[PDB]
């Protein structure tokens, strides 16, 4: 309503009323049901993870592949008989 | 069978490693041997053709935290090792940590009386003294526990493996070197100089006193009279291994074309790309006389006997000049720049 409060220093009153979504928190979920549309923003092409600047793809892979050395410790050796 | 072993220290206490290396993989043919050493200490494997792949554990603290100690042990232990020879001189606190790597066949050293006397039930053929003074000496009672100690195997299988023969890759020996080379002045036919100041050159981990630098003057006056003479007339090579970007400012080797690089325990090729070197008692030694490398080592008096074994390299090349003083910093520099001049 409006009621109207008479405080003892100033001029106020007020008007309120209560609100709420009434079952649409169904409705917006099933248009959060837009993650079906998660197909197109996925096809499109990845910005490096298929580059030429871009080879191993683990999650340490590329990182600490990093044991050629001792496969060229290896070819040391392999050199060193030669 | 697979072999580890934990050698520890720097670099000058490091390459000496090699040639007990080499025994093991002349020993049991056909051996995967791996190594754990220091952070300064496993620069230096990158120039070998015997272990499979380095790792860096221990600097040896006294706190180190416990899960960056289970997690090294969870990686010696699940590879199975064989016979984990080590060094570090465990008492009774680093032999469990020998021990629970559960291979066969535990060697190692330990101390004398010091630090809790100790070396345990739980180890197999301990032995000398701890603070490891002599330099191709060395590990010397590996060099004889690995010799024919069990079977029908020829009578000692080549009594101490020969001396340092550290190869260079030639990719390493052609890029970097060149790149660095011509960095300035370069042909082939410069002279290397090492010992210069202190922060982490080599150090040696057993010099103590001596060797750890000159005060550049007599390096000034040594390098004046270096070029001097169609012999070289190239090298001006203080070689600085240090933060000499702090130090290059004050070369009183008259910064005119005294040129500087700085460099990892890599400087073996550039041995190698020289036509000789001039240093104090460091890895430069060692590493000059591993190849031909005609080198000139200035270190205190009559240590010759524990940091150079073989005198005689290849024809007498490398030389020593000692000092009567006994104070590395008072040398006949005359004489020494009159032994210089020749090479």
């Amino acid at each position: 309503n409006q009621r109207d409060w008479v405080v003892t220093k100033s001029i106020w009153h007020l008007s309120d009323t209560a609100i709420k979504s009434f079952y649409t928190f169904y409705a917006m979920f099933t248009v959060w049901g837009v993650c079906f549309f998660a197909s197109m923003k996925a096809s499109m092409a990845d910005p490096f993870y298929d580059s030429e600047h871009y080879r191993g793809q683990g999650g340490d892979g590329t990182v600490h592949w990093y044991y050629d050395r001792q496969e060229d410790i290896e070819a040391t050796a392999r050199g060193d008989l030669l | 069978r697979r072999v580890c072993c934990v050698v520890s220290g720097g670099v000058y206490e490091n390459v000496l490693f090699f040639p007990v290396v080499q025994m093991l993989k002349d020993r049991y043919p056909g051996v995967l041997v791996d190594v754990v050493a220091s952070a300064r200490g496993k620069q230096v494997y990158e120039m070998c053709k015997n272990v499979r792949y380095a790792n860096v554990y221990d600097p040896d603290d006294e706190w180190p935290e416990p899960a960056e100690y289970t997690h090294q042990l969870g990686v010696m232990k699940n590879r199975y090792y064989d016979m984990v020879l080590s060094t570090k001189l465990a008492g009774t606190g680093h032999a469990l940590f020998l021990f629970m790597s559960s291979a066969r066949e535990k060697v190692g050293y330990v101390y004398p009386n010091v630090n809790g006397a100790g070396a345990g039930l739980f180890l197999t053929e301990m032995f000398k003294p701890a603070t490891t003074n002599l330099a191709d000496g060395g590990y010397n009672m590996y060099q004889d526990m690995l010799e024919w100690l069990g079977r029908p195997a020829k009578g000692v299988p080549q009594q101490p493996i020969p001396p340092l023969r550290v190869s260079i890759s030639k990719k390493l020996r052609a890029v970097v070197e060149d790149k660095y080379n011509r960095a300035g002045v370069e042909k082939g036919k410069y002279v290397v100089i090492h010992g210069i100041e202190s922060d982490s050159v080599a150090n040696m981990k057993s010099r103590g006193d001596d060797d750890c630098l000159l005060p550049l003057e007599l390096w000034a006056e040594i390098a004046k009279e270096i070029s001097s003479g169609g012999n070289g007339l190239r090298p001006l090579f203080v070689m600085p291994h240090e933060r000499h970007r702090e130090e290059i400012e004050e070369i009183v080797g008259e910064e005119t074309a005294y040129l500087f690089i700085t460099t990892p325990g890599q400087l073996t090729c550039l041995i190698n790309d020289s036509a000789g070197v001039v240093a104090t008692n460091t890895a430069a030694v060692q590493l000059a006389n591993a190849r031909d490398k005609p080198c000139v080592a200035l270190f205190s008096s009559k240590e010759k006997a524990r940091l150079f074994l073989p005198y005689v390299e290849e024809r007498k090349s490398c030389t020593v000049v000692a000092s009567a003083t006994g104070k590395l910093a008072g040398i006949d520099i005359e004489a020494v720049k009159k032994a210089v001049k020749d090479l």
